[PDB]
């Protein structure tokens, strides 16, 4: 059924699976009209479809043209997500098709199930994990390709860069979720931590900086402090008072 | 006016005939039911006093043959049988009527309740849902599963209701996923009405039969089928005006007849709330909405 803390290792086994996050598919700016009413203006969006074992990211860019002359866009967005995920699965060779698709939002279950009726052996699952994939659009290179798109486009990335050369998928996913949780809680602060030291660059073919193993430890520490600093700033909680069990719990807590 | 004689009543039993019921004591001189109205299907049903798990009955139509009930002490139930000899049967019935050993079908002249519950129900359709071709009458009980329940085990003893599944290839045209899931008109009008049932009368007949099996036998699969057939109409934007007006009348009499104390187990909160307050037809079932709001406001 539902993917949770108890069945977390399952993400890194040899059964092909994808996470689908639809939180950046339908994006708007809300504004005043000349007559003082309120209107929305859509901007480009994206489906975030990720293989957590390999880091393979299928970024389907959702161009604003998709929404032209359509009604109930927040409902349509779920169905368009399910349509594009279904199209992606059918585009993959049989041996590359996922055995499970985990949706980050329960509202995606019926739309995806109905689009995947032809694939009765692909399991469509919710998760109890609170995954910070909404913060994908805080990754500069992903934000750039989405905002520049003039038509529907699929762009393929590895969200782990070359990390799997040195670390396991479990550790790579933990690093990604910590980075995205930090970007989601305080984007300014997270970007400062990642990009302050100008000697450490981002390779042309990478998303994140080229940190040594020791520098990743320092970065990861700075991210955990930020999430705690912000969790302190939020709830008015002396964070200098907290123990290491107290601290451990709140990051996973969120 | 037709008669279903009983050989005897060797075990204490509550006997139902349509919406009526009466208590028979062990070895009480009870020899059957007379003055059964010609022109409708009927159901005779049983609940043993010593074991309420034994809850079962027979759908029949006195136009189709001479039927009687005889207790089988081996199988431990009241069985319907057909008497092929017209003259033996007439002579049995005449004797029992003369000695006044039969209860009278207790229909009030004003009262259209049974017609209103069985308007579209036909024995020939019952015999396709309940397959026992050697008999002209059909046995149902509380435990019998549906073809749909059995897919999710003995096929000879199943209720062959039409399978309705909103997340099935039958329900959803390739390329019309959102359209067909959010508006079931395709599934109702083309697949079910035009395709499988052929007309709204057969659809309503199965809906009415499902309700009565739910009510009289507490048959869980029947209740699922009744609600699925309501939900498929209520979830369609495009339904013929005559079908909506008729559905409102059908459901009104079903909700009117339901025992108040079974509302909690026989009515599905989600389906009724969706059908009356959210669906395309939320404003199309005036009679049903008013009786439901006055009789079962807690459910809603
Ligand atoms: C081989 N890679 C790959 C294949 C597919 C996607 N979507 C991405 C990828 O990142 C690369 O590592």
């Amino acid at each position: 059924g539902a993917m949770n803390s108890s069945n977390y290792a399952e993400l890194f086994n040899n059964d092909i699976k994808l996470f689908v996050d639809d939180t950046n598919v339908y994006r708007v700016t809300v504004h005043k009209t000349f007559e003082g009413n309120v209107a929305t203006k859509a901007i480009n969006g994206c489906i975030f479809t990720l293989n957590p074992k390999t880091g393979h990211l299928f970024l389907k860019i959702i161009h604003t043209s998709v929404w032209a002359g359509q009604k109930r866009l927040s409902q349509l967005a779920k169905w368009k997500t399910a349509e594009e995920v279904s199209a992606l699965v059918r585009s993959l060779p049989k041996e590359e098709q996922p055995k499970q698709i985990i949706v980050t939002r329960k509202a995606m279950l019926d739309p995806l199930e109905v689009h995947m009726l032809d694939f009765p052996n692909i399991a469509i699952r919710p998760t109890e994990l609170r995954l910070p994939f909404s913060a994908a659009m805080s990754i500069d290179k992903l934000s750039d390709v989405v905002m520049k798109a003039t038509e529907p486009q699929m762009v393929l990335f590895n969200i782990y860069d070359d990390w799997l050369d040195r670390i396991s998928s479990y550790t790579a996913f933990s690093r990604l979720t910590l980075l995205l949780r930090a970007l989601k809680t305080n984007e300014e602060s997270a970007k400062m931590i990642l990009l302050s030291d100008p000697t450490i660059t981002i390779k042309s073919y990478h998303l994140w900086p080229s940190f040594t193993d020791e520098q990743w430890i320092t970065i990861e520490s700075q991210m955990r402090d930020l999430i705690l600093t912000e969790y302190g700033r939020k709830y008015n909680v002396n964070i200098s008072a907290l123990t290491q069990t107290e601290i451990k719990d709140i990051i996973l807590g969120q | 006016m037709n008669t279903v004689p009983f050989t005897s009543a060797p075990i204490e039993v509550t006997i139902g005939i349509d919406q009526y019921s009466f208590n028979v004591k062990e070895n009480q001189p009870f020899h059957g039911i007379k003055d059964i109205p010609i022109g409708h299907v009927h159901v005779i049903h049983f609940q043993h006093a010593d074991n309420s798990s034994m809850r079962y009955g027979y759908w029949f139509d006195c136009r189709m043959g001479n039927f009687y009930i005889q207790y089988d002490p081996k199988d431990g139930l009241y069985k319907m049988m057909e008497e092929r000899d017209g003259a033996k049967f007439e002579n049995i019935v005449h004797n029992f009527k003369e000695r006044q050993m039969m209860v009278s079908y207790p229909k009030i002249d004003e009262d259209d309740t049974w017609y209103n519950l069985t308007e579209f129900v036909q024995m020939d359709k019952i015999r396709k849902i309940v397959r026992k071709d050697e008999n002209q009458f059909s046995y149902v009980d509380s435990s019998m599963t549906t073809v749909q329940e059995n897919e999710l085990s003995d096929p000879a003893h199943s209720l062959n209701y039409t399978v309705i599944n909103f997340k099935s290839r039958e329900a959803i045209r390739p390329g019309h996923e959102m359209e067909d899931f959010l508006d079931k008109s395709y599934y109702l009008n083309t697949v079910m009405l035009q395709g499988i049932f052929k007309n709204s009368s057969n659809y309503f007949g199965e809906l009415q039969f499902a309700f009565l099996n739910a009510m009289f036998f507490g048959n869980y699969g029947s209740s699922l089928q009744w609600h699925a057939m309501i939900e498929l109409i209520c979830s369609s934007a495009t339904v013929p005006k005559h079908m909506l007006d008729k559905l409102d009348e059908i459901l009104y009499y079903q909700i009117k007849t339901l025992p108040e104390q079974y509302s909690d187990i026989l009515l599905n909160e989600r389906v009724w709330n969706i059908c009356l307050y959210s669906s395309f037809q939320k404003n199309s079932l005036h009679n049903t909405e008013k009786i439901m709001e006055n009789k079962y406001p807690e459910l809603l």
